[PDB]
């Protein structure tokens, strides 16, 4: 029994609307909304015991719910402020007392946009000297002059996800914690045996996925649009 | 909606200048919620005990009003309710011949 | 709060059991779940204890449910790196759909891991595309290596990682090290206290 | 001979935040029990309400009804919501639930429960059941209240051991108010002509009242309802409409089982 939201990662602006979705399809009438702040439990926002039904759970206030159909179940955030800012869990159930989560969702909403800055990604090659040494090549990847911090970095061999051999920072670094919407870093290191990174037809590629503007956005400023994005940093193998 | 049948009568022989108690046994009502007086003279009795509230096997509600009275040749006694199920108070009085 | 975890965080050494906790005070207590929590993700289910004197087991999880004393532990057996993680306890107070679920606000655990043959070193690696560009790696130094950031406000230092390399059960500590300044490998750890054993090549 | 014992809960819910129950209990028709809305505890009637229950295991009893009546509570208020806008308030629930003794060690328990003065859902055998004549939308209610094992378990217990139990102890610490007699008196009146024979103060129950010309009774006697005294004896008047003149000779014979064969015979 499945549970689906979307988006997975939302970077909203404060007065934007914001509207979080989650999907079922094992047919349970009952739908439940949550969001998980540090230092808290999951707090129950709205919930649903069926289509066109709407019920306020314990911290109702800004969110609208919507259960337009007995799949699908919104969370909607009219005028969005960023004590929103949190993850939100959605979970549907039948008449018994288990609540099936969906994966969350995590929203920023920022007091203003004007800082949203893509990463730049580069990929960097094991070391010969490490070869020799262990046997092991390390890549890092490193994405830069983000903003703000909701990244995703995830590593691919050959058009298929790793993680085996892979840490990323828990969090990303700033770039100038002296100023106030300070650009972010962030690394991340794969480990492979040499012989591995010595085949050349291993195409090994970091990927980042950026969450920052939608195509609906408003953008006065000179540079790209920093929209929602993947940006990545590509290698092969080699002897 | 089920309409109160209000039953008046004393628990002793009623005999004038003797204190003697009066019922007011409401019956056959809902939904719940209802108000019973006991009057003299049109003039509220202050002392009126309410037994709880229960309901018979067809699931309608009845209670126990009661208060000490003494019975004369002028005074009347009346027991007044006010039910959902009534546009207006029914009033039914004592009538010791009854 | 009725629902009320202890302790609040703890780090544990690999291969060391541990005992988490939760009271609470929620009335009914129709049962009892354990979720683990990975940072940056959902909610899994380790266990659901639903009788007045409760024992369940899921592999290295075994937990007790005692109803009369609202009282609930979680131990882990033999913990590995993957327990990392925010255990949290949740009372339902209904058998059925009509409940609420009343969360507690979590444990969080660090299991240290067992680093058996440390090979500390410092490599450069370049840059795919920009062979002037490079970063440094600090790599394969044991957990009681701590990493320090710099002094120098134009060089980034991370905090330590560890990758496991299932495959070949195989676990290492690593952290990098880079600047725009003038700035090199040799010189990119000295703000850490590392081992004196430190390989340092060419 | 039979006694039955009923736990009569009232339930009311004008809106979404507005409720009260209050429930009463009887043993035949002796109330033992009252449990107010405005009380957090159940209150003793009668001396020996108790029965033969120790009172670590009556605060025990009380304490699951305690938190029962705050889970129904809110249970029928997230039903409500389950259901609308097929159900709206105000909505009246009421509970008939006990036990009626037969001679030896046998019982029958019972769980009934109306909605809107109308029964429509029991407990029987190991789960709710609608009856017949309910209507089809408290088929979810049933679904999701038989999906609570724990309630189930309880309730099974309650009524197959619980309740037998209880009010075997019951019957034996209110002996002597079970059995008590009271003996009627009885007292004459007229309306137009109609005559009244009122007989009042009289425990048990079971009474005989006949207007007689000397030994022939009068086939138009009315018995009328039991009525109750406050201090739980019966009233009763039975009635006879007869031609004005033709009073002379009437008597009013009641025979009851606390006279010892010394009926009460009032002459007009
Ligand atoms: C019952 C007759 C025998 C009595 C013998 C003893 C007599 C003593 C004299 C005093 C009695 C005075 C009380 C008068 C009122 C009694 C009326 C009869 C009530 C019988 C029902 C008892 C149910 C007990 C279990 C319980 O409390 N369950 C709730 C609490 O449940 C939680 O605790 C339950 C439990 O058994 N608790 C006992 C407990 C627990 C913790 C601490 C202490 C005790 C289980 O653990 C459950 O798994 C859990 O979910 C759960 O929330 C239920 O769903 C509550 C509602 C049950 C009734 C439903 C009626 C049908 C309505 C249809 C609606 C129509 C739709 C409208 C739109
Ligand atoms: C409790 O007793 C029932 C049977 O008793 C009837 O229902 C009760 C709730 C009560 O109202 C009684 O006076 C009634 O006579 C048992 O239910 C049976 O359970 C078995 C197996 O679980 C099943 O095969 C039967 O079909 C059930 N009978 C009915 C009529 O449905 C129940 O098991 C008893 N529970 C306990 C814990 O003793
Ligand atoms: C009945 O009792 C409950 C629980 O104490 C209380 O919340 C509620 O207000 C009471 N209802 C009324 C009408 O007084
Ligand atoms: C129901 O609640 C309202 C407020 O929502 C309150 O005014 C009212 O008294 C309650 N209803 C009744 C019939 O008492």
């Amino acid at each position: 029994a499945a549970v689906t939201q979307s988006p997975r990662n939302k970077v909203a602006v404060t007065g934007g609307k914001v509207t979080l979705s989650c999907n079922q399809t094992n047919n349970h009438n009952n739908m439940y909304w949550y969001r998980q702040d540090t230092g808290h439990g999951l707090r129950l926002i709205h919930y649903s015991y069926g289509a066109g039904s709407t019920e306020k759970g314990d911290i109702p206030d800004g969110y609208k719910a919507s259960r337009p159909s007995q799949e699908n179940f919104s969370l909607i955030l009219e005028l969005a402020t960023p004590s929103q800012t949190s993850v939100y869990f959605c979970a549907s159930g039948d008449e018994g007392y288990t609540q099936y989560f969906g994966p969350g969702t995590r929203l920023l909403v920022l007091e203003d946009l004007r800082n949203v800055t893509p990463p730049k990604v580069s990929l960097f090659e094991p070391s010969k000297a490490e070869i020799s040494h262990t046997q092991k090549a390390t890549l890092v990847c490193l994405a830069t002059g983000f903003y703000p911090d909701h990244v995703e970095l995830s590593w691919w061999v050959n058009g298929k996800e790793v993680h085996s051999g892979v840490c990323t920072d828990p969090q990303p670094l700033k770039e100038q914690p002296a100023l106030n919407d300070s650009r972010y870093s962030l690394s991340s290191r794969l480990r492979v045996s040499a012989t591995f990174w010595q085949n050349p037809r291993n195409h090994f590629r970091c990927q980042v996925q950026f969450y920052g503007l939608s195509e609906n956005d408003e953008w006065t400023q000179d540079r790209a649009k920093p929209v929602t994005q993947i940006v990545s940093a590509e290698a092969w193998g080699r002897a | 909606q089920k309409t109160p049948q209000i039953q008046v009568y004393s628990r002793h022989p009623p005999e004038n200048g003797k204190p003697n108690i009066l019922n007011c046994y409401v019956t056959q009502f809902h939904p719940p919620h209802i108000e019973i007086q006991m009057l003299k003279n049109g003039k509220k009795i202050p002392k009126v005990e309410m037994s709880d509230m229960s309901f018979s096997k067809d699931w309608s509600f009845y209670i126990l009003a009661h208060t000490e009275f003494t019975p004369t040749e002028t005074d009347t006694y009346a027991c007044r309710v006010k039910h959902a199920s009534m546009a207006e108070p029914k009033t039914v009085y004592w009538d010791r011949d009854m | 709060t009725q629902v009320e975890q202890s302790p609040q965080s703890l780090v544990v050494r690999q291969g060391e059991n541990c005992v988490l906790q939760c009271n609470y005070s929620v009335t009914p207590d129709n049962h009892l779940r354990w979720f683990k929590q990975d940072t940056g993700k959902g909610l899994v289910s380790l266990t659901v204890l639903v009788d007045q004197k409760d024992k369940t087991s899921n592999g290295r999880y075994s937990a007790t449910l005692d109803k009369d004393a609202k009282h609930s532990t979680l131990h882990i057996t033999a913990t590995l790196l993957d327990d990392t993680a925010t255990y949290i306890c949740v009372v339902g107070d209904r058998g059925s759909a009509l409940g609420r679920l009343h969360f507690g606000a979590g444990t969080q655990l660090i299991v240290i891991p067992d680093i058996q043959n440390p090979d500390p070193a410092v490599y450069q690696l370049r840059d795919s595309k920009s062979s002037d560009k490079s970063v440094c790696l600090f790599t394969d130094f044991d957990s009681q290596t701590n990493v320090s950031q710099s002094k120098d406000s134009d060089v980034y230092i991370t905090d330590k990682c560890v990758l496991d390399m299932r495959s070949m059960d195989f676990k290492s500590n690593s952290a990098v090290a880079w600047s725009n300044k003038d700035f090199a490998c040799a010189n990119a750890f000295n703000n850490s206290i590392i081992p004196e054993d430190t390989f340092f090549p060419s | 001979k039979n006694y039955t014992f009923r736990c009569l809960q009232m339930s009311s819910f004008a809106n979404r935040s507005w409720s009260r129950t209050d429930s009463v209990v009887w043993l035949g028709d002796l109330q033992t029990h009252r449990w107010s809305n405005d009380s957090a505890t159940i209150s003793f009637t009668k001396p020996w309400s108790q029965g033969k229950l120790s009172n670590q295991q009556w605060e025990k009893l009380q304490h699951m009804f305690q938190v029962y009546r705050v889970s129904f509570t809110r249970d029928i208020q997230e039903l409500v919501k389950m259901m609308s806008p097929k159900e709206d308030y105000p909505i009246e629930i009421q509970l008939s639930a006990g036990c009626e003794m037969y001679p030896g060690n046998a019982s029958e328990s019972f769980l009934h429960v109306a909605f809107q003065g109308k029964y429509v859902v029991r407990f029987w055998g190991t789960s709710w059941q609608t009856v017949p004549g309910a209507p089809s939308w408290l088929d979810l209610p049933i679904k999701v209240l038989n999906a609570d094992q724990g309630t189930s378990a309880t309730v099974q217990m309650l009524l197959n051991d619980t309740c037998p139990l209880f009010v075997r102890g019951l019957l034996e610490a209110g002996k002597s108010d079970l059995e008590k007699q009271e003996k009627p008196v009885a007292w004459l009146s007229s309306v137009p002509r109609q005559l009244v024979c009122h007989v009042s103060g009289f425990y048990p129950k079971p009474v005989w009242v006949m207007w007689m010309r000397g030994d022939q009774e009068q086939q138009g006697t009315h018995r009328g309802d039991f009525l109750p005294n406050a201090d739980e004896t019966w009233y009763l008047q039975a009635t006879l409409d007869v031609e004005a003149g033709e009073e002379a000779g009437l008597a009013c014979r009641v025979k009851h089982s606390s006279l010892g064969g010394q009926d009460i015979i009032l002459y007009w």
